[PDB]
């Protein structure tokens, strides 16, 4: 969330090519150097969401202690690769 | 000067034992199990101090369990939870028939009970002697302390020299069980090596009750005869503090769960109204002296400075101003 | 008379509305009306009177009680 | 049993008094006098605790008529003071409706008008 809102939120981030390259390097080093943890956390979040939502659908409301870090992460990907001023096609 | 109960809740019959839930259930209210002549009622207590929205006390009976026998002692289970996803209501109740009834429920239809037999003498006090809530310790007038699992099987039996009056599980340290014999000899038993670690002695007899201090594990409190007695470990077996609690006889000792200095002692149901004397370690005299017509059962609120004594068809709540 | 009929179900409601003294004032008005009147409908009005009285008396009891 | 009952009375344990009194009624199977005494004690304790219905049942069970009548008077007086007149109305009268009327009448013709609510 910090990256998505405060780093990319700056309209001057659209300028420097090396900012985008270093950020993409971090974002792709995350599932390349430690993907085991990433998969553990993806499965854990999916399962927690499913269980707690399905149990609440009976008669209850979703607890306040939910953290949809996967949703924030997917939004982060969309926001990082949304803008294209350098014609990098970095999405390749 | 008799102190009027801050809160008074009407019940359906005489309360023989009242016990708050000392474990977090996941709900806003603190659970209360009061056992009467032939029943065990599980309730939820929301107080004004806990939530401003609550005016006075919001007492809501959640589930009534037909016991059939006089409940003499109630022990809450660590697994007790009121979570919306998975609700579990587990508790163990001893009765006047030398039997333990483990009521396991889910707060909706399913109600299961298990009679555990084996005691040849009346069980005075019982507790869950396991952090996971798998084992239940029970002391009685048969001079024995027996460890029972959830399936009703005795794991260990400790032969006491006196009728065991009060059994208590160590707050932090694991595998340590405190058994308070009636002749004043309070003993600590290991639940792994099954051996007596230590034996404390009370100057007066008979030792009617004993309780650990959750805030300070070292402080142990008890009521022998008319005087209350405090011990502090690992120092000595001698009473550190010994002052008169009640004129007739002191019966139940309970430490405060929010403070390490406040404790309540109840007088014996007899010629006088069963008085409660909430003492304080610093003050020589009790901070609050209330009178209950006929009162049996004493428990302290987990977070609030409030205690409860089950009177005749009533529940008397006293707030100790800290 | 219409105002009195309206006052009737007000007394009838389980939660008592009119106090004892207010119902006594209504009684006085009814009696004064009866005198001036002299100087089906009747049946309904007498039944009304009786119910009124019963309710007023019950409320008076509850007041003497309270 | 009566000795223990007197103990529990000064002891101020009313419920124990009641159950033990019931057991003592059983032992006095043929003794109407003793039965009446214990039932009267039960009624008294129930009235003191606010157990109106139980008090009335104990009253309707006393073999002695005089004792029953005095207990009736006491019940009436107590319910008036606690303003529990609804229960008094519900409780039927054993040909003593007129007796109750007379008791209150005498109270009125014997108390100051500006102080008591017997008349009301």
């Amino acid at each position: 969330l910090f990256l998505t809102e405060a780093v990319v939120g700056s309209e001057s981030f659209c300028t420097d090519e090396f900012f985008i390259r270093r950020i993409h390097k971090l974002v792709t080093d995350f599932p390349t150097l430690m993907p085991m943890k990433v998969k553990q956390l993806r499965n854990r979040a999916e399962e927690d969401a499913r269980l707690i939502q399905m149990s609440m659908q009976m008669g209850n409301e979703p607890p306040a202690s939910l953290r949809r870090d996967l949703e924030h992460l997917l939004l982060l990907i969309g926001e990082l690769y949304r803008k294209d001023p350098f014609h990098l096609e970095l999405a390749l | 000067s008799a102190s009027n109960a801050t809160y008074t809740v009407d019940c359906e019959d005489y309360v023989h034992v009242v016990e708050f839930n000392p474990f977090d259930s996941g709900e806003a209210g603190s659970l209360l199990a009061y056992g009467g002549i032939s029943y065990v009622v599980i309730a939820s207590c929301r107080f004004q101090e806990e939530d401003s929205t609550v005016e006075g006390i919001e007492f809501k009976t959640l589930k009534t369990f037909h016991h059939g026998e006089r409940v003499v002692a109630i022990a809450w289970s660590p697994e007790t939870r009121c979570d919306a996803l998975l609700p579990l209501l587990r508790f163990a109740t001893a009765a006047g028939d030398k039997k333990i009834r483990i009521f396991t429920s889910d707060f909706q239809d399913k109600n299961e009970y298990k009679v555990i037999e084996g005691h040849s003498g009346y069980i005075n006090d019982l507790v869950f002697c396991s952090p996971e809530g798998t084992d239940i310790a029970s002391v009685g007038d048969d001079h024995t302390c027996r460890i029972w699992d959830l399936d009703g099987k005795q794991i260990a039996m400790f032969i006491l020299r006196s009728p065991g009056m009060s059994v208590a599980w160590h707050p932090e340290g694991a595998f340590k069980l405190m058994v308070a014999e009636k002749t004043g000899t309070i003993r600590f038993y290991d639940l792994t090596t099954h051996q007596a670690i230590l034996s404390l002695e009370s100057v007066q007899v008979p030792l009617m009750s004993a309780d650990w201090c959750v805030r300070n594990t070292l402080r142990i409190g008890a009521v022998a005869g008319n005087d209350w007695i405090i011990w502090e470990m690992p120092r000595s077996s001698y009473p550190q503090d010994n002052k008169p609690a009640h004129a007739d006889r002191a019966r139940m000792f309970r430490w405060s769960k929010c403070n390490e200095n406040v404790f309540a002692t109840t007088g014996y149901p007899g010629k006088m109204k069963s008085q409660i004397a909430i003492h304080h370690l610093a003050h020589p005299q009790p901070i609050l002296i209330g009178t209950a017509p006929v009162g049996s059962g004493l428990s302290w609120h987990r977070r609030l400075p409030l205690c409860v004594v089950g009177g005749y068809r009533k529940l008397f709540f006293w707030l100790t101003e800290m | 008379l219409t105002l009195l009929l309206d006052a009737l179900p007000l007394l009838e409601q389980k939660q008592v509305i009119f106090s004892a003294e207010q119902t006594y004032e209504l009684m006085r008005c009814l009696e004064d009306r009866m005198a001036a009147k002299l100087e089906q409908d009747s049946s309904i009005d007498n039944t009304k009177v009786e119910m009124l009285r019963l309710a007023l008396a019950r409320n008076l009891a509850r007041a003497i009680v309270t | 049993y009566n000795r223990v009952l007197r103990l529990l009375e000064d002891v101020g344990l009313p419920e124990l008094v009641i159950q033990l009194a019931t057991i003592a009624i059983g032992e006095a199977s043929d003794d109407w006098r003793s039965q009446a005494a214990l039932r009267t004690r039960i009624f008294k304790h129930h009235l003191d605790m606010g157990h109106n219905n139980q008090a009335y049942d104990a009253l309707t069970q006393i073999p002695d008529p005089s004792r029953q009548l005095d207990c009736l008077r006491q019940l009436v007086v107590v319910l008036c003071e606690r303003s529990q007149l609804q229960d008094l109305v519900e409780f039927p009268y054993v040909n003593l409706h007129n007796e109750v009327v007379g008791i209150i009448e005498s109270r009125a013709r014997a108390v100051d008008l500006m102080t008591h609510n017997y008349y009301e």
